[PDB]
């Protein structure tokens, strides 16, 4: 003799040693990323090519 | 043939017969009379006590 059973409604597992379906569906994805950058320049110039005569002393 | 359970799913009676519809009436349905026989029985504790 087994315990009282229900007529409608589904067979879900209720005491210790029913059994139950496991569908195995994972699906995992992480990710990430980063950057930093930085630059400078610099360039100066200066040229007497020719200079004049009461400018000579400088 | 057909065997009637309980609700521990045991047999407890055979049923087999001919039906009877009124012939509005109902025609999905019927009775049957004397249509089934016991085949278990129930414990019982009338009797004991007082």
């Amino acid at each position: 003799n087994y315990g009282y059973q229900p007529l409608f409604e589904d067979r879900r597992p209720r005491n210790i040693g029913d059994t139950l379906t496991i569908v195995l569906q994972e699906n995992v994805s992480a990710s990430k990323s980063s950057s930093a950058n930085a630059s400078r320049d610099g360039k100066t110039s200066f040229g007497f090519d020719t200079v004049p005569r009461y400018l000579q002393g400088l | 043939m057909t065997p009637l359970k309980g609700v521990d799913s045991q047999v407890y009676a055979l049923a087999q017969g001919n039906i009877l519809v009124g012939g509005v009436n109902q025609l999905n349905g019927g009775r049957i009379t004397n249509g089934a026989i016991i085949e278990r029985e129930l414990p019982t504790q009338f009797g004991a006590g007082n």
